[PDB]
């Protein structure tokens, strides 16, 4: 069966930049390739097929090239609405040459903004269930930020999961959930509960006091 | 016109399921379809193809494991004897003309494998710790819930201005967790919906936790 091997597996560039993909058939497909655009949580969507022709109201920066077993998409101008994953198909018409490369993430860099930060307390009826979720966010930012949580000063290392949004397609910037999970018996014997949201050597926290809310 | 995909449900390995992709705005006699597959947080997989005259062809890896058909209104996608490993977001889609490729897809429906029963969500409100002082965020935390997906409005759909949901996270429990948040000028009702246990609660959340 046909392998279409895409490279590279992950790719950022800045808005206005240039981000190129390829993708090698392990045999040849002739002209038979289409790529597709998939935006995080949404359906993929036809860019381009028959290796170089454009989907209705897909913009010409969207540039693919090739034949044979070598093939190329170039995404010039990048714009902050572009940052999904990519993956190409070789769409030749036998069933054992017709697969997906294993696809490119491709970030884009925007201008940076640093985050702002909200805490969530949990509520009683939270508490009376023994587990108790305590919930950061991290508001419009870019680029990654790194997160970590204080319990009376000291730095938690289990209990955090973590869960970001797609790139902002106006802005480049993402937004995450930080939520950090105890028992209410480990809750209720600590007093300030901090999230801490880095970027680099710059951070911006939230706090409260478990008594306060 | 369009694709939808239904039937995506939570079932123990080796219990047969079906899929049904309902077309709208043209006709199968005309247009071949295909189904692709993603497992979550991975990439796409072909699986096989029906042409307009009726004619089928799997993927190598699929041959024996799935069974295409249509009828007046769909292509189905039978699932003989699911495994952990065909957990997965299921798509069907249009092939356009000159190649096997497809212009038309549904917004996917998820099947899920597992020896785990489903599970309502528990819902918690978010909000400020009691009097801080303020544009308001506020949300609701949904935890502990099998299969995915949840479906969280605001104000019963009316509210989707500054809305976040993001994506949920599946526990070493293999439940699943979020939280959505939405902003507002200085009251809001969560609605969560899991149409795997029929189950919608409603959560109207103070503006702080006093």
């Amino acid at each position: 069966d046909v392998v279409m091997t895409q490279t590279p597996a992950s790719v950022s560039e800045p808005v206005g930049g240039t981000v190129t993909i390829k993708c090698q058939a392990s045999q040849s497909i002739s002209s038979y390739l289409a790529w597709y655009q998939q935006k995080p949580g949404q359906r993929p969507r036809l860019l381009i097929y028959e290796t170089s022709t454009l989907a209705s109201g897909v913009p010409s920066r969207f540039k693919g090239s090739g034949s044979g077993t070598d093939f190329t998409l170039t995404i010039s101008d990048l714009e902050c609405a572009d940052a999904a994953t990519y993956y190409c198909q070789s769409t030749y018409e036998n069933p054992t040459y017709v697969s997906f490369g294993g696809g490119t993430e491709v970030g884009v860099k925007g201008d940076p903004v640093a985050p702002t930060v909200l805490i969530f307390p949990p509520s009683a009826d939270l508490v009376a269930t023994g587990t108790v979720t305590i919930v950061c966010v991290a508001n419009k930012y870019f680029p990654d930020v790194t997160v970590t949580w204080e319990v009376d000063g000291t730095t938690q290392t289990t209990g955090i999961e973590n869960s970001k949004t797609p790139q902002n397609s106006a802005d480049c910037t993402y937004n995450l959930s930080s939520t950090l999970t105890l028992t209410s018996t480990e809750y209720n014997s600590h007093k300030e509960y901090t999230c801490k949201v880095t970027q680099g050597t710059t951070s911006v926290v939230q706090s409260f006091n478990r008594g306060d809310c | 016109q369009s694709v939808e995909e239904s039937g995506g449900r939570l079932v123990t390995p080796g219990t047969p399921l079906t899929l049904a992709c309902t077309v709208s705005g043209f006709s199968l006699n005309t247009y071949s379809m295909f189904w692709v597959r993603q497992a979550p947080g991975k990439g796409l997989q072909w699986i096989g193809i029906i042409s307009n005259f009726g004619v089928i062809y799997y993927a190598t890896w699929a041959k024996g494991r799935f069974t295409i058909s249509k009828t007046s209104t769909t292509v189905d996608l039978k699932i003989t004897s699911p495994t952990t490993e065909d957990t997965a977001t299921y798509f069907c889609v249009r092939k356009y003309g000159s190649e096997w490729g497809g212009d038309l897809w549904g917004p996917g429906t998820l099947v899920t494998v597992s020896s785990g029963q489903p599970k309502a969500p528990s819902v918690f409100p978010l909000a400020p710790c009691c009097g801080d002082t303020p544009t308001v965020t506020l949300g609701c935390l949904v935890k502990g819930y099998l299969p995915e997906p949840v479906t969280v409005t605001w104000n019963s759909g009316t509210l989707t201005n500054g809305v976040r949901t993001f994506p949920s996270v599946r526990q070493s429990s293999g439940l699943y967790s979020l939280s959505s948040v939405v902003s507002v000028t200085s009251p809001v009702t969560c609605n969560v919906a899991h149409p795997a246990t029929n189950t919608k609660v409603d959560k109207t959340v103070a503006p702080s936790t006093c």
